[PDB]
């Protein structure tokens, strides 16, 4: 079911919650490696040049922004053919804005860097921050920045506003998907 | 040096049992106020002096320059150095009634209100009413007033304060008294452990400049919202008036946080209500501040803590005095007197106190003499720190006090900010700046003539705040400060802050930390807590740049750490003000 339709880019990771070798019958692995070892698949589009970004305790932007796997990973492309994607955007940063004028919650923001709006381990990304990500995917910018709200409210009834950044790679090869597979008991 | 060790050996022997009756008195005093216990303390403190003073001068028979172990030597100096002796007995009796006579100014000071003189204010009341007001006429008369009637009468006494003192530090080989009062900083060893005292005047200079980038932002911010409090009294490139500071003195900003939060819809965190709503109490209060200092690998609070301290308003009848205070009163007796209410003030003070008893705890093993902190400002910003984060969203959510589903306000992230900013980066350059202005007065950089011309030149160019109204020279503003009039040295309060955050920042990366500093919690971090205690043990015993390296892996002061803190404050307060940041003198 997985494969079928299109692939979610990894701001906006699907979630669902059976044999092995029937799943390797459907995709090619380059990585398969596990962390201490009802089953739950956290799964998005993520490049396998840089599959390193995959990979527990190293540093990327894939980790912090876009998804964090909570604790086997399996990195793997296949033709769809559900379909394949276009490009591939990730999430390289985002971060938490405050109106200019108090007087105005839908007016011009003041965004703040250090604000840092984590993933938090087996979180989607904040809805402010998807949203983001949504319209990178769309803009055609090669790096889209945006300020947005998405329907989420602050202690007050206001709008919570963030600035994120959506940087959109060409992959190599155009003929297969390469996908992202986070399979938890 | 043997002779030296046997000498010391037997001093701090009886120093603690001294030291300890004299503590044990002026505790009884403050926890029970009256003729009985006052007359204990005074009997006390007395045996005490002249015990020590006793042994100071048989101090005198042991040369530093025989002297090899770095223990003996520095505990020599401290019990060797004359201090006030060094003056004739006229000049030591002057300087003590001077000093006297300026507190009792100051204290029993009180400004009237020029056109109603039978409605007049002590200054109790003017503080009151400089911390609350929003009329400008009425913060303006009071501000005034207390230049006039008690900073016109310390003037005098302040000239003639600073000749004795200069000459009581010449006497005990210093420059000056400024240098004098910068020798608690200085350290001697190999390394680059040593520290002159002309290093300090280079450290707070170089730190002042690191930090003036971030006040910049914040004071154009302030000025940009009184500017609209008190419509065509404020220029928009210009200096702020200083009666409009939030003060008397314009040391905190704190008070201004109503006029000029930046999101007034939104509220800070306060859980005063969910503390009473869960039927808090003094002793819970504390209980929790244990737990926070023992879950990072601390000490545990003595049974005769718990016993003997006062964490509550007595109900007996009995007179006190609640402000809160730590106590260390030897042969392992630790105890805390605090008039603890239901609120987080007062929730975030316990963490405070029992943060300088961990401290006193920590180097309890060592020599008397020696048993006290790296420096001056280390003691406050080990408290500090534990307040900063016990205050966070974090703790206070798993304490139970924060609402869980509590969310993330960026725009209450920001109110929180610009109110810590008001309190802790406002402040830096007027106690920069005031250090600054004092060491100059008692170097000779700043002579009588030019006393204020040059404190209010230094006020306009340092902190960016103007006289509303012209002074000369009869006048004394730095007098009219409790630390100035009192002979206290101001400038633990600076180092006090820029070591608060690389004590806060070191044990942070320790902790693993990732995001704002403001939002830092130490708890269950054992790691940066054995960091911490690796510094606190050694008291002074050590180099405090030794001291340092151990938390801060660092020998020097460094103000990054604050301007981390603060950030995501600057970026904010930067793209508010545009190009209209900064001012003109
Ligand atoms: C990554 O791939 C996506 C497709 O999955 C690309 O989105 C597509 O970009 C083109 C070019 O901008 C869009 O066509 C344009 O649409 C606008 C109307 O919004 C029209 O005015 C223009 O004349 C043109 O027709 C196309 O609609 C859009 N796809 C979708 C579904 O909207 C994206 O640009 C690629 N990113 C990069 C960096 O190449
Ligand atoms: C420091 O570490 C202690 C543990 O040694 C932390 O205390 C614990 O806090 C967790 C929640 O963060 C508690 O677990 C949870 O309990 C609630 C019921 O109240 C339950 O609904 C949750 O599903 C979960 O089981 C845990 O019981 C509690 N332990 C104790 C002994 O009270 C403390 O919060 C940490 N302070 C920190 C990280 O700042
Ligand atoms: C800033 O505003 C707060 C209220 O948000 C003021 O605190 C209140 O002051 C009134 C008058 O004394 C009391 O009756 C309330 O109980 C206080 N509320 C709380 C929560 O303490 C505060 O005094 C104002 N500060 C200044 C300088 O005006
Ligand atoms: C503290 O005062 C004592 C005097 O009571 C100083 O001791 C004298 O030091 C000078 C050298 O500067 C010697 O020539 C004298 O013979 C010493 N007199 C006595 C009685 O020992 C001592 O130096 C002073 N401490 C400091 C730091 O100056
Ligand atoms: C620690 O002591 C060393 C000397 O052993 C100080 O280095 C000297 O500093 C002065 C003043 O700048 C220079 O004129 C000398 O040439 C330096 N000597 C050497 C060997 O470098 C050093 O500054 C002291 N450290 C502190 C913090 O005071
Ligand atoms: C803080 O994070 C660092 C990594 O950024 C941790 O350092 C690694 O710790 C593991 C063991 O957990 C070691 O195998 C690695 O060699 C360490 N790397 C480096 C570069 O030191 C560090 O342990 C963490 N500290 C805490 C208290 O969690
Ligand atoms: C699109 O790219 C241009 C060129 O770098 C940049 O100036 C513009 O701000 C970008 N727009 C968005 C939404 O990122
Ligand atoms: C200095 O004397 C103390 C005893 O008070 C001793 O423990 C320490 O090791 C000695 N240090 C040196 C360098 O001799
Ligand atoms: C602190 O007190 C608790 C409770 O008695 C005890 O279990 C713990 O071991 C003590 N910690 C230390 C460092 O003494
Ligand atoms: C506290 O100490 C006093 C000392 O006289 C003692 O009388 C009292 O019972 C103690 N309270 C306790 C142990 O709870
Ligand atoms: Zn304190």
């Amino acid at each position: 079911k997985l494969f079928i339709g299109q692939v979610p880019q990894p701001y906006e990771f699907g979630r669902l919650v059976y044999n092995f070798t029937k799943l390797l019958s459907y995709f090619q692995v380059n990585t398969f490696q596990c962390q201490k070892v009802s089953l739950t698949v956290d799964w998005f589009a993520y490049r396998v040049e840089d599959k390193s970004d995959l990979l527990p305790g190293s540093s990327s932007d894939l980790q912090r922004f876009n998804y964090k796997p909570t604790y086997c990973l399996i990195s793997a492309y296949t033709n769809l053919v559900g379909v394949n994607p276009t490009n591939y955007t990730t999430l390289t940063n985002c971060y938490g804005c405050v109106d200019k004028d108090p007087a105005n919650p839908w007016g011009d923001q003041i965004c703040i860097p250090e604000f840092v709006t984590e993933v938090e381990p087996g979180f989607r990304p904040k809805p402010s921050c998807a949203r983001v990500g949504l319209e990178g995917h769309i803009s055609g910018n090669d790096t889209y920045s945006a300020i947005v709200t998405n329907g989420e409210l602050d202690s007050t009834g206001d709008p919570i506003w963030r600035k994120g950044v959506a940087l959109t790679k060409q992959p190599i090869d155009s003929s297969r998907a390469d996908l992202a597979f986070f399979v938890s008991v | 040096e043997e002779k030296a060790r046997e000498f010391l050996d037997k001093f701090n022997s009886e120093a603690e049992n001294w030291s300890h009756e004299s503590a044990l008195a002026s505790w009884d005093y403050n926890t029970n106020i009256n003729d009985k216990n006052a007359q204990k303390m005074n009997e006390a403190d007395s045996k005490w002096s002249a015990f020590y003073k006793e042994h100071s001068k048989l101090a005198q028979g042991f040369p530093l320059q025989e002297i090899q172990n770095s223990t003996i030597k520095l505990q020599l100096q401290i019990l060797q150095q004359n201090g006030s002796s060094v003056l004739t007995a006229e000049k030591s009796k002057r300087l003590s009634t001077i000093l006297t006579t300026m507190s009792t100014i100051y204290s029993t000071g009180k400004v009237c209100n020029p056109n109603n003189p039978q409605q007049c204010f002590t200054l109790s009341g003017l503080e009151d009413i400089m911390e609350k007001s929003k009329d400008y006429h009425q913060r303006l008369w009071i501000w005034e007033g207390w230049r006039s009637e008690v900073g016109k009468q310390l003037r005098p006494l302040y000239e003639e304060y600073v000749a004795l003192k200069n000459e009581m530090a010449r006497g005990n080989n210093y420059k000056d008294y400024g240098d004098y009062w910068r020798g608690d900083y200085e350290t001697e060893g190999g390394d680059g452990y040593n520290y002159s005292r002309n290093h300090l005047i280079e450290d707070v200079d170089r730190i002042f400049l690191e930090i003036k980038p971030l006040y910049e932002q914040l004071h154009a911010y302030v000025r940009a919202k009184l500017m609209n409090a008190y419509p065509s009294r404020i220029s928009p490139t210009g200096c702020l008036p200083a009666h409009l500071l939030g003060d008397m003195w314009g040391r905190f900003w704190t008070n201004l946080y109503n006029l000029t939060v930046p999101f007034e819809k939104k509220q800070n965190i306060d859980v005063t209500d969910t503390m009473k709503k869960q039927s808090w109490d003094a002793e819970k209060i504390f209980k929790e501040a244990e737990k926070f200092y023992l879950s990072v690998g601390l000490h545990n609070m003595t049974p005769e803590f718990w016993n003997n301290s006062m964490l509550t308003e007595p109900s007996d009848g009995r007179q006190v005095v609640c402000h809160p205070t730590a106590w260390d009163l030897g042969k392992n007796d630790f105890r805390i007197k605090m008039c603890t209410k239901v609120t987080m003030d007062d929730f975030l003070t316990a963490h405070h106190e029992m943060g300088h008893i961990q401290y006193d705890m920590a180097y309890a093993k060592q020599p008397y003499l020696l048993r006290n902190g790296a420096n001056e400002g280390f003691h406050e910003a080990v408290g500090e720190i534990m307040s900063l984060s016990a205050a966070t969203p974090k703790h206070l959510k798993d304490l139970g006090l924060l609402a869980q589903n509590y969310p993330e306000d960026y725009e209450t992230e920001i109110n929180f900010l610009l109110k810590q900013a008001l309190n802790i980066v406002g402040t830096l350059p007027f106690t920069y700046m005031l250090e600054k202005w004092r060491w100059m007065v008692f170097e000779g950089k700043i002579p009588k003539e030019q006393w204020m011309e040059k404190w209010w030149e230094m006020k306009r160019e340092i902190v960016g705040v103007v006289e509303p109204l012209p002074h000369d020279e009869t006048y004394c503003d730095p007098a009219s400060l409790f630390h100035v009039a009192n002979d206290y040295s101001f400038i633990r309060y600076f180092t006090r802050t820029i070591l608060e955050f690389q004590f806060q920042e070191a044990l942070c990366q320790i902790a693993n930390h990732t995001g704002p500093l403001h939002k830092c919690d130490i708890s269950n971090s054992t790691e940066a807590g054995k960091q911490l205690k690796n510094m606190l043990e050694l008291g002074k015993s050590k180099p405090w740049t030794f001291a340092l390296e151990q938390i801060a892996r660092t020998k020097e002061m460094d103000a990054k750490p604050l301007l981390n803190y603060f950030k995501p404050l600057f970026s904010w307060l930067k793209e508010l003000n545009g190009n209209s940041v900064g001012w003109s003198a």
